[PDB]
RNA sequence: UGCGAAAGCAGUUGAAGACAAGUCUUGUCGUUCGUUAAAAUGGCCUCG
């Protein structure tokens, strides 16, 4: 009956391997310059850069062979190497395939294989028919050797020979033609710049030359270069360092020149194709054109993230390229890729998938390197040791949530992510981001924060819901003090009521409630209110402390108002509550701590048995329908009738569950459906002979009161989310950010040719 | 790239009625009795005192003409509906019709009694028509063309009438109100003479009104309350007022947000604002010097600023007043494609702002205690820094000539609640980064005695408040 | 943009004696006959005032003194003397009433703000009077 | 929902038609026009004795009586207000058979006899429908002809369904338009369902069905709200308009063990998914949506209740929740004597508010999963632990903690699975008869820890382990759903510094600040005084608790003389926790000639 | 770092290897094992 099946994308793919800077980016804008290939992790989009739109889409499941091949895309080379519309896909372990994009995919790509001992290809590029390939063999540094690649037509079969070799590659360029490679290494260290395709460049010098003197006797982040660029004649180099200082050297005669605006450690150089500017960009948000014949500046500032890669695309330097990376979510690392006109400095082109955040952070993202070791950043120290804390938690450690809250437009069917003080409104039938708006005051896009700004925290959007109608968006936040004062520990809390007309995509705040239910106190649910009362213009928040408040919209007053409260000022606390509503709209199912009461809704107050004592902290209580209750403690999940009051079923979960979750996440990894039935997700660990880092999620659709299993399904990694679309399906989100569905004659020769010329 | 966001920083009914600001006091030589307003552009409005009327000009708010005739006091300036005509009522008993803006020439002039003719006025639905009531307690009803015998001779007030309505839409019936309390309606259709039946006010009437088809609020005593026809019995009333309410106007279908309005005098120096949507609630007021003896707004057609009127016992007149390259100029209607590109600046930004979208913070920390600066304004600019991070930073380059400014408002923000627990931040930063330097400054050291006993008497206070707070439970 | 603020505690839609004028300025509703009222300090007249004011005008002095309380906090203080006589006074007659929080709903939101201000003024004044005593005996 | 006594309209006459109480309710004819929501009217039809109007408010009074012939059966009445040619006049429609060789039709109009019309019918009339806007009487006649008539009993129009031995016809009315359905028997359980449109033909048929398997001689029938409802061997069959389609079969136990033949059984609509179901002398309000038994009675005074007709509330539109209904009831004695009466009936809100708790139908931890990732009997129990000897503790203990393999005297997450209250209820009942007195098994400590502890022994445990300080210790800080009322009490009473802290932290805990205020108030006046005499001689927990009680206590109460202590005492507290409030905080936080010694 | 509520309640930091400076003593880590465990004068466009 029930199925699952892949339905939105991932997040875009870059070339996440450390020593190599500046060539993160692996999109490819097509030879004619009219439509842009990215890479995904899940399939390759190909967008029509004139009309902003993912034109075709290469989706790696519809394919047999990228099926069983997708490993990550290392390259896209326009053309078939072999041999107007092909691209050559290189993969790092060696598949070559290639693809067309603007027609109809072929079931048989021309599929091939490099032939490498023991290595990793990690970047390929050519000139004009001539190829070469990179590849990383095994200090904790990775050595690097360059082949040369040729197709023998005779045996169909590619052929590499190889060319160089260099030893404890720390940081690699290569420049904008492709055939100039910048490597430092530790022969503290040196710098050596060598022909590709030739032997006209080939030098080698001790950084120590190049540092200054008073970076020698200054800390260590004035000696560390965490960027590099490389112009296409050789002349000169670029050198990043973490201080902010931007050094260009003169090859010939080792001649050298300080750029100086960036506050933090400047992550990403690129040269111009004349070499007569340098793009530069950092921590700051900002984007700094360096001309130097006159060492001006030209700035494009308040991007959406710090820029990890700059690139100027296009043989007049029509475009610019850009990787953001929105530091704000610790618990991933979100890159946008950004095409820029140059002419105008107008986003042209900008890509990303679905941004959730997650409780934890997943697998091995590791912030990026930064001056000083903040929240948001790692320090050129903390960077191994930080990896290291990273694999022991996710391995020895017992909670291992991952969880992300994600919402539904009743309306529009659009799926709202709350990022960190704002919301990314993402539309999964289209895979592509509708809107990206600020909901909370704070540094958001006033400024770039840098060193200790970076240890600031925006206020952060905790909980965010619809009313059944789906006009109006109710928002929760939490907006903390700065460090080092008097009030550093009086977290604010803040609820806000949005309104917005279908036609438009801006939400527009209506009211601020500024401190609910008192001062410190958390509003650990929120409950909209059912189609029966108010028309659902109502809802309900709940606390720690068991209070409970009751907000409707009041059209004489035109806004919210408080209608009801019951404040039970209970002297214990717990952040284990849930609330649920009859359909009817007459009794209100609260429960805090163990303990589940039945309220009147008229009177707000219990019922005149409405208590219910649990076993453990109930962490859900839903209705499946009208007669059946079902509520979720720590040990066990029961199916309560109402009109008997006893337990029809229950199942176990504390072997699954015991201490992997924080309170209030089961409500997020359990969904229900208001006709057919329920949904139960459970994650577990997959070791074998201490944990992996790998997991596998099973889902489990239940019938009301859960006396049968209607599907038993699994999914090969940690499914974060999952939830009921208002149609019968339910949208489960993975953290790979993928989402996923489960659910039930002379004038014909005459025309051809007139249409050749 | 974004735009960078900008800093950030009653009820609508009150909100219209504040913006009658500009006041005008005129004298006038006795006590003002009635005012009146031309119900046809430019509505000038028209004030009877003394022995004359005077007819205010709507947009100079200066008197254009003058009717100085009547030998004894005048008792009305009420115009016809098309506004041509003007009547007034004289102690002498004699009303005499006058052209609107031509004082000369008499169109009409009747002897209604021997007794005062208090009130003057004219059919709103007929034209042809006048009513006067008289001292002789009989309201007879006039017809311009029969200036020697009355239509109708209506009767039955046993004490002084002084008010007179018609109700819209009811031509035949007429609204009559006398000092013995009761309200008496009659008919014109019929033979008359005899009131269809009374209503009880229980105080002396001083004004009755139609508010609308079947509903009319008549002022008596201490209070005024509103009677519905086809009930016959009062719906709401209102005793808000604590003299005799003397005057009372409605206004409909005008531009504020609030619909309908019902203007009521006093004569404790009140008029107040009524809305009849809302069970004619209060919503606004205005005091004066003495007694108000009569109240106008602006009729709804007003076509031009909006004026409100009171009269004063005294003769004062107040007035408030709500006021209401050959080819540069193409616009390209006749072209196929029009391109827009421009974009409009920003709203002009202050020196504060400026500084923090520059990054200066010492310097925005100046701008704020800067002589004439809001306080709410300078509570931004420190909440701003501090949510910035800014706080040391904005402190370090600075001494005691500098550090007085920022313990000076310290000194004075620490009463206020709102700025309570920004002053502790701000204050306990400084104590921290110069405690040095308040050793050798003997000046510094007054600035922390004095906020030393301010912050000591800021917490008895708050202490006080708890015991209030603990008392009101005990109540509850 | 427009939106109006709000807090979670607004619990609105859930001789020598001055008596005569008092009553008459609460009655009307005139701002500027309470305000003389409000303008004397001497505790000894504010009692006898309140001691002589019908039970009934009693409750809505509380709320006008609540809303002029609010709009100025500076006048926190003196107006508390007023506030705290009232309900001595008239305790029984509050007692007997339907409801209190809605009708003192602004009254009991204005003593909870300036409560708060209690943990962390003395915070401040810690810090003060360290300070205050380190130079002091230097 | 309630149902309340019913009141006697009228006493039925002796007559021997009427003398069969299984067949008396079909003797007595409720008339649709003057029995509704709103109407203080009854016109009843009583066979062989008249048709008589009653008026029920303020007491019940006949009004009207039309005598008829002894002989006469009552198949059809029905009576309707209206203007006729204009005069206010009320029309009665009754048809009378006899002996089966002739049958009338009987019009009679009253104003508001004018006058009195007869013809006789082709065959037994079910129902009459009376149309006042158009001055029509509608009769439907066993033998399948639907004829309209005027007042004056002139045939205007005859449709024939094309079927005979009708049984069942009823009338309503959506968006404003006329219509009425029939059932007619076939053979083999068969029946033709037809709907017909009332508007050359002023009866358009809109559907024609033929239903299987429904019986007609065991079923008792009745529409509501476009709802069909089969009652028949206990079970309630809900059929849809228009195409009459069974939608839902519910189940009614209370009936299936009726013994077929002696139990009488009537069944009537009183709201929107509400109806009337009684059985002999008892009387059910049941929900159909929810399946619920909203309300109960048993007329004790009578052998037998049948119900005639209710006046249905449409509850989605109507804001009153109180009708009436009509029925026969029977009383017990050698002389049997029948009584009309009528009950008044709470049907509420039609909420699942109303029904929870009360279905009208009558575990054990289960794997999640039927079948190389990380790792996060009672009934035998039960026998085992009562075959021992009384007042043998160690056994006790070890039984029932080697059997179920709990480790610990305090309940643990491990032990989920011991929680199944029926379990715990019996040991409590065993621990409790097993020993008595000075010495309790440590089983008892277990219990008391166990988050499930059945609410029904938590009454008076607190007097139980009185004895054991060890044991009162434990119920204060882990027995769930203690009490208040007891806990104040215990309060007030013991003088132990410690219990008195841990009882103050409990009490405030699990119960408001209202809760507890109410029950204060009921607490002498002198054990309070005891206890504010305590406090003058985790803390604040204890003066918040005092604070309480100075408001449960109110301002009359209150004496001056201790209040003078009290007052004296506290601000000695407020001046020390201002003084601590200090400590805490203070935690929390070139001369132009210098004449110096030079180090050689 | 773990649990917990926001309050808090418990606990945690070690062994090397390589290099720079002084002249045998100290620091650092683009390096490993284990443990739940500040500071290169350097600030954010134009489109009136």
């Amino acid at each position: 009956q029930y199925k699952l099946s892949v339905v939105s994308g991932g997040k875009p793919a870059l070339n996440n391997l450390s020593s190599v800077t500046g060539n993160k980016n692996i999109a490819r804008l097509s030879q004619d310059q009219r439509n842009y290939i990215i890479p995904f992790n899940n399939q390759i989009k190909v967008y029509s850069v004139e009309t902003r739109q993912c034109v075709k889409t290469l989706k790696f499941a519809n394919n047999s062979l990228l099926s069983g091949i997708f490993e990550s895309i290392v390259k896209i080379l326009l053309g078939d190497i072999t041999v107007a519309h092909l691209i050559t896909v290189f993969t790092n372990n060696g598949h070559v395939i290639v693809l067309n994009y603007k027609g109809k995919l072929v079931e048989s790509p021309k599929h091939f294989k490099i032939s490498l001992a023991d290595e990793k290809l990690a970047n390929v590029f050519h000139s004009e028919g001539n190829y070469r390939i990179l590849t990383t063999f095994k200090n904790s540094l990775q050595s690097y050797r360059l082949y040369a690649l040729t197709f023998d037509d005779a045996k169909k079969q590619f052929e590499v020979a190889h060319q160089a070799e260099w030893h404890n590659v720390i940081l690699s360029n290569i420049s904008s033609n492709g055939k100039l490679l910048a490597h430092m290494c530790k022969d503290h260290k040196s710098i050596s710049v060598v022909s590709l395709f030739d032997d006209s460049v080939n030098l080698s010098f001790p950084l120590g030359s190049i540092l200054s003197s008073q970076t020698q006797s200054l800390s260590y982040n004035t000696r560390y270069v965490s960027s590099m660029a490389i112009d296409n004649m050789g002349q000169q180099l670029a050198v990043g360092f973490a201080s902010g200082v931007i050094s260009i050297v003169s090859l010939a005669d080792l001649q050298i020149r300080l750029l100086k605006w960036h506050i933090d450690s400047v992550l990403s150089l690129s040269f111009s194709h004349d070499g007569s500017y340098l793009l530069s960009g950092g921590w700051e948000k900002v984007m700094s054109l360096w001309q130097l014949e006159t060492n001006s500046q030209q700035f494009l500032p308040r991007l959406n993230g710090i820029i990890i890669d700059c690139q100027v695309l296009g043989p007049q330097g029509n475009y610019y390229s850009l990787i953001l990376q929105m530091t704000e979510n610790n618990s991933n690392s979100d890159y946008q890729f950004l095409l820029l006109n140059a002419s105008d400095l107008t986003s042209k082109l900008s890509i990303n998938g679905p941004l959730p955040v997650f409780n934890s952070t997943i697998k091995h993202i590791q912030q990026p390197i930064s001056a000083m070791n903040t929240k948001n950043s790692n320090s050129i120290t903390s960077l191994n040791h930080s990896k290291k804390k990273q694999s022991r938690k996710l391995i020895k450690s017992r909670r291992q949530d991952f969880t992300t809250n994600v919402e539904i437009n009743p309306i529009n069917k659009n799926l709202y992510f709350p990022h960190i003080s704002a919301v990314q409104i993402f539309d999964f039938y289209k895979n592509e981001q509708v809107n990206y708006q600020y909901l909370t005051s704070g540094v958001n896009n006033s400024m770039g924060k840098v060193r200790f700004e970076l240890n600031l925290q925006d206020p952060i959007i905790t909980d965010l819901k619809f009313t059944k109608d789906g006009q109006w968006m109710i928002t929760y936040e939490i907006e903390y003090p700065p460090n080092d004062l008097l009030s550093s520990k009086d977290l604010t809390h803040i609820l806000k009521f949005w309104t917005k007309n279908d036609n438009e995509t801006n939400w527009n705040l209506k009211t601020k409630v500024i401190n609910p239910h008192g001062i410190s106190v958390p509003i650990t649910k929120i409950l909209p209110s059912p189609r029966s009362v108010n028309n659902s213009q109502g809802c309900l928040t709940a606390d720690n402390n068991g209070g409970l408040k009751f907000w409707s919209f009041d059209s004489h007053e035109s806004n919210w108002c408080l209608k009801k409260i019951s404040l039970p000022n209970f002297n214990h606390f717990s952040n284990s509550v849930s609330l649920a509503w009859s359909q009817d709209g007459s009794l209100i199912f609260h429960g805090f701590d163990d303990k589940l009461q039945i309220l009147d809704f008229d009177t707000f107050k219990k019922f005149e048995v409405s208590e219910f004592t649990l076993d453990s902290e109930i962490q859900t209580v839903k209705l499946i329908n009208d007669t059946n209750l079902i509520v979720a403690t720590r040990t066990t999940l029961n199916a309560i009738n109402l009109l008997r009051g006893q337990v029809i079923n229950s199942f176990d979960l504390y072997p699954f569950v015991n201490g992997v979750y924080k309170n209030g996440h089961m409500d997020r990894l359990i969904t229900c459906d208001e006709r057919t039935g329920n949904i139960a997700l459970v994650i577990n660990q997959q070791l074998t002979d201490v944990p992996t880092i790998n997991y596998k999620s099973r889902i489990i659709i239940f019938d009301s009161d859960l006396s049968t299993k209607l599907g038993n399904f699994t999914h090969h990694e940690y499914i974060s989310w999952i939830g009921w679309n208002y149609d019968t399906d339910f949208i489960f989100l993975d953290i790979e950010s993928t989402l996923g569905v489960v659910g039930t004659s002379n004038s014909d020769i005459f025309a051809e040719q007139l249409h050749k010329l | 790239s974004t735009a960078r966001p900008r800093i950030i920083t009653t009820t609508p009914e009150q909100r219209y009625w504040r913006q009658y600001t500009s006041a005008q006091l005129v004298k006038e030589h006795n006590s003002v009795t009635h005012i009146s307003f031309n119900p046809q552009h430019p509505h000038d409005f028209a004030v009877t005192s003394s022995t004359r009327v005077q007819i205010f000009s709507s947009r100079t708010r200066q008197v254009i003409k003058t009717f100085s005739r009547f030998k004894d006091v005048v008792y009305s300036a009420s115009f016809r509906s098309d506004g041509k005509l003007l009547c007034a009522g004289d102690a002498t008993g004699l009303v005499s019709v006058y052209d609107s803006y031509n004082p000369r020439t008499i169109l009409l002039s009747i002897n209604a009694s021997t007794h005062p003719t208090h009130v003057t006025k004219f059919h709103t639905q007929d034209n042809k028509i006048l009513a006067t009531a008289s001292d002789d307690r009989v309201t007879r009803l006039w017809d311009i063309s029969n200036a020697y015998e009355p239509q109708l001779e209506l009767t039955g007030a046993t004490d002084y009438v002084r008010t007179l309505s018609f109700i819209p839409a009811a031509p035949h019936l007429v609204a009559t109100g006398s000092y013995d309390g009761l309200i008496r309606l009659y008919d014109t259709r019929s033979s008359g003479s005899t009131p269809i039946y009374s209503l009880n006010h229980d105080q002396p009437v001083e004004n009755v009104i139609a508010v609308s088809p079947t509903q009319i609020v008549s002022c008596g005593g201490n209070n005024f309350k509103v009677w519905d026809l086809t009930s016959n019995k009062k719906l709401y009333e209102r005793g808000n007022f604590n003299k005799a309410v003397t005057c009372l106007d409605y206004v409909e279908n005008f531009d504020s947000p609030m619909q309908s309005a019902l203007i009521a005098s006093s004569l404790d120096g009140h008029v107040k604002v009524f809305d009849p949507l809302d069970n004619f609630q209060v919503k606004f007021g205005w005091k004066f010097s003495g007694p108000v003896l009569s109240c106008a707004v602006s009729p709804s057609t007003a076509q031009g600023n909006r004026h409100l009127v009171a009269g004063l016992s005294s003769g004062l007149l107040a007035i408030r007043t709500k006021k209401k390259m050959r080819g540069s100029e193409y616009q390209g209607d006749q072209e196929h494609i029009i391109h827009n590109d421009k974009v409009r600046s920003q709203r002009r930004m202050r020196a504060f702002e400026r500084n923090i979208n520059q990054f200066k913070w010492s310097e925005a920390l100046d701008n704020a205690f800067v002589p004439g600066m809001a306080k709410e304004l300078t509570l931004t600019v420190l909440q701003e820094l501090r949510k910035r991070g800014k706080v040391r930073v904005a402190l370090y380059g600075r001494d005691e000539s500098t550090l007085e400014p920022l313990l000076n408002w310290c000194l004075k923000g620490i009463e206020d609640v709102r700025s309570a627990s920004i002053v502790a931040d701000w204050v306990a930063v400084v104590l921290e980064l110069y405690g040095n330097t308040l050793e050798s400054s003997p000046v510094l050291q007054e600035l922390m005695i004095d906020l030393k006993t301010k912050v000591r008497h800021e917490i008895h206070k708050s202490k006080e408040a708890q015991r209030i707070e603990g008392m009101l439970q005990l109540l509850t | 943009g427009n939106a109006r603020v709000t807090s979670g505690d607004n619990f609105k839609h859930v001789t020598g004696t001055v008596t005569v004028i008092l009553s008459q300025a609460l009655q009307s509703n005139d701002h500027s006959l309470l305000e003389t009222v409000l303008n004397n300090r001497d505790e000894r007249v504010i009692r006898d005032t309140i001691f002589r004011l019908k039970p009934a005008l009693a409750v809505i002095l509380l709320e006008r003194l609540a809303e002029r309380i609010a709009r100025q906090t500076h006048r926190q203080g003196p107006l508390n003397v007023w506030v705290k006589w009232c309900l001595i006074i008239h305790g029984g007659y509050l007692v007997s009433i339907p409801n209190l929080m809605s009708t003192l709903s602004s009254l009991h939101s204005t003593l909870k703000r300036r409560s708060d201000l209690l943990p962390r003024l003395l915070a401040l004044d810690a810090r003060l009077d360290c300070t205050i005593n380190k130079f002091k005996t230097l | 929902p309630s149902l309340s006594q019913p009141f006697r309209l009228a006493t039925l006459p002796k007559i021997a038609s009427l003398s069969n109480f299984s067949l008396q309710a079909d003797y007595v004819q409720v008339a649709d026009g003057t029995f509704n929501e709103s109407t203080n009217n009854i016109t009843l039809g009583i066979s062989g004795s008249s048709i008589s109007q009653y008026i029920i408010n303020p007491t019940p009074k006949l009004t009207f009586d039309y005598p008829i012939p002894s002989t006469n059966i009552i198949t059809a009445c029905n009576a309707e207000k209206g203007q006729a040619n204009k005069r206010n006049v009320e029309i009665w429609a009754f048809g009378l058979m006899v002996n089966k060789g002739n049958y009338t039709l009987n019009v009679i109009t009253k104003a508001l006899f004018l006058s009195q019309y007869k013809i006789k019918a082709k065959a037994k009339v079910m129902s009459i429908k009376i149309d006042t806007k158009n001055s029509l009487v509608i009769a439907i006649l066993q033998n399948g002809l639907i004829e309209i008539f005027d007042f004056k009993l002139t045939l205007l129009h005859s449709f024939d369904i094309s079927y005979d031995n009708l049984k069942y016809a009823k009338w309503f009315t959506e968006n404003g338009t006329e219509y009425v359905f029939v059932l007619c028997p076939l053979q083999d359980d068969k029946v033709c369902y037809k709907l017909l449109e009332l508007t050359s033909s002023p009866i358009k048929e809109l559907s024609s069905t033929i239903i299987e398997g429904f019986s007609f001689e065991n079923s008792k029938l009745c529409y509501q709200f476009g709802k069909l409802y089969k009652l028949n061997q206990g079970k309630i069959y809900i059929y849809s308009l228009p195409h009459c389609q069974l939608q839902q079969v519910i189940e009614f136990p209370m009936v299936d063990k009726l013994s077929p033949g002696d139990d009488l059984i009537s069944f009537q609509p009183v709201s929107v998914n509400r109806v009337l179901l009684t059985v002999n002398n008892v009387i059910y309000l049941l929900d159909l949506l929810h399946c619920s038994t909203l309300s109960q009675r048993e007329l004790t005074h009578v052998k037998t209740f049948q119900l005639l007709k209710s006046a249905v509330i449409n509850s989605e539109k109507s804001h009153n929740s109180k009708t009436i209904a009509i029925g026969i009831s029977t009383k017990n004695g050698p002389n049997p004597t029948s009584s009309l009466e009528i009950i008044n009936i709470d049907v509420g809100t039609n909420t699942l508010k109303d029904s929870l708790g009360k279905s009208f139908q009558v575990v054990i931890l289960k794997p999640l999963f039927d079948d190389r990732v990380k790792c996060n009997h009672c009934n035998e129990v039960i026998e085992k632990l009562s075959a021992l000897q009384d007042n043998d503790i160690t056994s006790f203990d070890d039984i029932f903690f080697k059997e179920l393999k709990i480790k610990e005297e305090h309940y643990t997450e491990k032990d989920r699975y011991i929680s199944d209250p029926g379990f715990l209820n019996k040991v409590l009942d065993l621990i409790f008869g097993k020993f008595s007195g000075n010495d309790y098994p440590k089983t008892l400590t277990f219990l008391l820890t166990h988050p499930l502890f059945p609410l029904s022994r938590t009454r008076n445990l607190l007097s139980l382990l009185r004895d054991q300080p060890r044991l009162f210790k434990q119920a204060i800080v882990t027995c769930p759903n203690l009490p208040l009322n007891e806990l104040l009490e215990e309060l007030f009473s013991i003088r132990n510094r410690e219990l008195l802290l841990d009882i103050s932290f409990r009490i405030l805990q699990d119960f408001t600040r209202d809760s507890i205020k109410q029950e204060m108030k009921k607490l002498s006046k002198l054990d309070v005084q005891n206890f504010i005499e305590f406090i003058t001689s985790q803390s604040t927990q204890l003066f918040q608790l005092l604070s309480l009680v100075l408001d449960s206590i109110g301002l009359f109460s209150l004496e001056g003389a201790l209040l003078e202590n009290l007052t004296l005492y506290i601000d000695k507290q407020v001046e020390i926790a201002e003084r601590n409030t200090e400590l805490w905080n203070l935690i929390d936080t070139l001369p132009t000639y210098t004449m110096e010694y030079l180090d050689i």
